[PDB]
Parts: structure tokens; C-alpha cells; sequence
């Protein structure tokens, strides 16, 4: 069969991994300093 | 934090009216890492009080929540 040349590769390649920059957890994020903060007089 | 929060408990049983000792009860249930009891009073007060204007409450309520995460709903309310 003589005909037109064309050649399909469907594209479903994965992206490499972004490694986005880190949220920083607030002060009260954590345990002691949400205890700290609620026991308040 | 035991006495503390048994005087916030006498306080409410004299005279329920008083937000402020009920409110300092949780803070002592706080007081003592009873996490799941001072969310139980809490929910407890607040469904009796949906009309209080207890901002403090509410803070409270909110932190609670955002610690528990799956709650986030109430928190935002």
C-alpha cells in the first residue's frame, strides 16, 4: 500500500516530579504551642 | 487542674448561667489532654447555646476542629 507516510505514538508520557516549594508549619501547628495558647489565663 | 476544673463544675451546677465557668471547665478538660471530653462539652454547650455569643467558644471550637482535620467544616463556620 503506497501511500501517504505518517507515523501515531500517542502521548501519555508522566511529567518529572515538580519538588514544589514547602509550606512552613505556623507556631500553632503544633501541639505545645496550641496548649500553651489555649490554657491562657 | 483536677480541683480547678471540679470548682468550674460546682459553679455551673449552683448557677448555669454562668458561661465564664463553664467555659473555664473546658479550658481545664484542655488542662488535662482531655482532648475528645473538652470537644464532647463543647459540642454538648454548643448545641444547647447555638444562639450564645461566645466568641472565645467558637476559637476554641474552630481550633479543635482544624487539630482534628476532618471537622474543617465547623472550624471555617
Amino acid at each position: 500500500r503506497q501511500d501517504y507516510i505518517a507515523k501515531v505514538r500517542y502521548q501519555n508520557d508522566l511529567p518529572a516530579p515538580p519538588c514544589p516549594p514547602k509550606l512552613l508549619k505556623y507556631e500553632i501547628e503544633k501541639e505545645a504551642p496550641q496548649k500553651e495558647f489555649l490554657k491562657d489565663s | 487542674y483536677v480541683q480547678a476544673q471540679k470548682q468550674f463544675k460546682q459553679a455551673e451546677d449552683s448557677q448555669n448561667s454562668n458561661t465564664l465557668a463553664k467555659l473555664g471547665y473546658a479550658q481545664c478538660l484542655i488542662a488535662r489532654n482531655e482532648v475528645g471530653d473538652a470537644t464532647i462539652y463543647l459540642e454538648k454547650f454548643f448545641k444547647e447555646n447555638q444562639d450564645s455569643k461566645s466568641s472565645e467558644m467558637m476559637l476554641l471550637l474552630g481550633i479543635i476542629y482544624s487539630q482534628s482535620g476532618k471537622s474543617y467544616y465547623k472550624a471555617i463556620i
